[PDB]
């Protein structure tokens, strides 16, 4: 399914590619999103797919457009295919004013102070989880380690008990998943009834967890209502859910495949924060966009009022003008280059809590696993979307070669 | 290179930066809560508000004008010398810098 192209879209920019079946997936969807960036590919080009729209495919682009309060929104117009990826806990409507006290709120939960008390609880959290991994010489990444890992940080953010953690995961796992006879709102309001009455407890005696901080802040002079503070919980839980668990499946895919780049970090702990942001920008996995607010010559480009314009967050870390040899991962990189949280106002307010999850990952895991590979004769498949990721990550390894920590 | 970030209270929190990095991301790295960073430092959000010190205003580089209109946002006092503090790149000419942190971002 191809879209008429627009009258204003020059025939030269129109390139074929389909964010959701990139045709050279099988090479890493990293790499399928790479071809928009080979010698004879216009810096911003136009697809017929998913109704189409623009692709800006160099950093430079993508910078500026994300900084341009003028031309470019600030609020997506892709619309995920899945119900529960779609969903905005905090409408779209919202206005400046109301959009930074939501985000000063989301501060006091996951900024940076929060994350530094709670590294010593994430690292208890990543070692428990991995040593009940370490014996059995096998496991699926993904949903072993890299699913359960983000939702236990949210328990203890939030000071949720751990007889809860079966039920949370189950209820995450019918937001998330859309396997299961179960839509997304039935399983969006199952969260919130769990939460509702958590939040009218802690509104009364409330303490310093995530839930009674949300439970207790204030917006435009008047306490948070029920349904805004329900909403925010659901969206700390939930938002940051699939990047991290498909972040973490790409990095560790990579690092099974790369014993000289574990070594080097076995050898030298102190480079694993280094080594994170490199793996940041080499598997970057976030491709949204914004849409035009007015006409604008964009780059020597017509761009009109309507537009569709995706500005890949993913692309900006693989352009060879930003990053010499892109595909190369090396920790020692000089100057890392990337917009892989975002760029402008709206970048990730999870990006210190996320970093923290993968520093501790990667060196808590190379403790006690110093060596694993993939299971022979796997087929490891990517997803490529506005959120890209792996579909399964099956390592094994010789728990002999393991050392309790 | 050394900057020395002054607390609204007067507590001092003197910080070696390396070369390249912005006023913003060291004190982000280094505990320094009272700077908030929350747009990443690209002059989107006024939460890396400080003051310069008198004596090194005319040395930093001069604020561009996506800074100033976004300066205008600051919640605490707007000084003359108030500058966001991503766009503040640390070079050994800069050492010695002080900057005073506001009792407030948001
Ligand atoms: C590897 C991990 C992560 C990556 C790569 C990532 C990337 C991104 C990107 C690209 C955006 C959009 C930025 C923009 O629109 O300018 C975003 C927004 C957001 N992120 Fe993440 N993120 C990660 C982890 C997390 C975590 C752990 C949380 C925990 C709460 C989280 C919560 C959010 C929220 C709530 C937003 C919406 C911000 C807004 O609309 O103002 N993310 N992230
Ligand atoms: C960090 C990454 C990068 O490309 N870059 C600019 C390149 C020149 C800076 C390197 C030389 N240098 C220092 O080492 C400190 C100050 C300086 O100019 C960065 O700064
Ligand atoms: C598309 C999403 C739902 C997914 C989680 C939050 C969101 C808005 C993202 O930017 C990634
Ligand atoms: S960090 Fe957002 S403006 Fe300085
Ligand atoms: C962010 N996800
Ligand atoms: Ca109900």
């Amino acid at each position: 399914n191809l879209a008429p192209l627009p009258p204003h879209v020059p025939e030269h920019l129109v390139f074929d590619f389909d964010m959701y079946n990139p045709s050279n997936l099988s090479a890493g969807v990293q790499e399928a999103w790479a071809v928009l960036q080979e010698s004879n590919v216009p810096d911003l080009v136009w697809t017929r797919s998913n109704g189409g729209h623009w692709i800006a495919t160099r950093g430079q682009l993508i910078r500026e457009a994300y900084e341009d309060y003028r031309h470019f929104s600030s609020e997506s117009p892709f619309i995920p295919r899945e119900a529960g990826e779609a969903y905005d806990f905090i409408p779209t409507s919202m206005d400046p004013p109301e959009q930074r006290q939501f985000r000063a709120l989301a501060n006091q939960v996951v900024g940076m102070p929060v994350v530094d008390k709670l590294e010593n609880r994430i690292q208890e959290l990543a070692s428990s989880l991995i040593e009940s991994l370490r014996p059995q010489g096998q496991c699926n990444f993904t949903e072993d380690y890299a699913e359960p890992f983000p939702i236990r940080i949210f328990m203890l953010l939030a000071g949720l008990p751990e007889e809860d953690i079966p039920h949370l995961k189950y209820l995450t796992d019918q937001m998330t998943r859309p396997d299961g006879s179960m839509t997304f709102a039935e399983a969006k309001e199952a969260l919130y009834d769990y939460l509702i009455p958590i939040i009218e407890q802690r509104r009364q005696k409330p303490g310093t967890d995530a839930i009674s901080i949300v439970a207790n802040g204030q917006v435009n002079g008047r306490p948070i209502t029920s349904d805004e503070a329900k909403r925010m919980c659901g969206l700390l839980l939930v938002g940051g859910l699939d990047t991290v668990v498909n972040f973490l499946s790409f990095s560790m895919e990579f690092l099974a495949k790369s014993p000289e780049h574990r070594q080097e970090l076995i050898e030298r702990p102190e480079r694993i924060p280094a080594a994170s942001e490199e793996l940041l920008r080499r598997f970057s996995l976030v491709a949204d966009g914004r849409i035009l607010t007015s006409d604008y010559e964009f780059h020597g480009v017509q761009l009109k009022k309507g537009d569709q314009i995706l500005l890949p967050q993913m692309l900006s870390g693989l352009d060879e003008r930003e990053n010499a040899a892109p595909m190369h991962v090396d920790f020692s990189r000089q100057c890392v280059s990337h917009t892989t949280f975002g760029h402008g106002s709206h970048l990730c307010l999870g990006q210190h809590l996320a970093r923290r999850e993968i520093i501790v990952t990667l060196k808590e895991w190379l403790t006690r696993i110093p060596d694993f590979s993939i299971a022979p004769g796997a087929q490891i498949q990517h997803k490529s979307g506005i959120v890209s990721g792996v579909q399964a990550l099956p390592l094994v390894w010789d728990p002999a070669t393991t050392k309790a920590v | 290179s050394k900057v020395v970030y002054v607390s609204h209270d007067g507590t001092r929190r003197e910080l070696d930066v390396a070369c390249g990095v912005s006023l913003m991301q060291a004190a982000v790295s280094n505990g320094i809560y009272d700077i908030v960073g929350d747009c990443g430092g690209s002059a989107s959000c006024a939460t890396c508000h400080v003051y310069v010190n008198e004596a090194f205003t005319d040395k930093v580089p001069a604020a561009n004008e996506r800074e100033i209109g976004m300066l205008e946002s600051v919640t605490a006092e707007l000084k003359p010398n108030s500058r966001l503090c991503c766009q503040i790149i640390m070079t050994p000419e800069l050492d010695g810098i002080v900057v005073d942190v506001p009792d407030r971002q948001w």
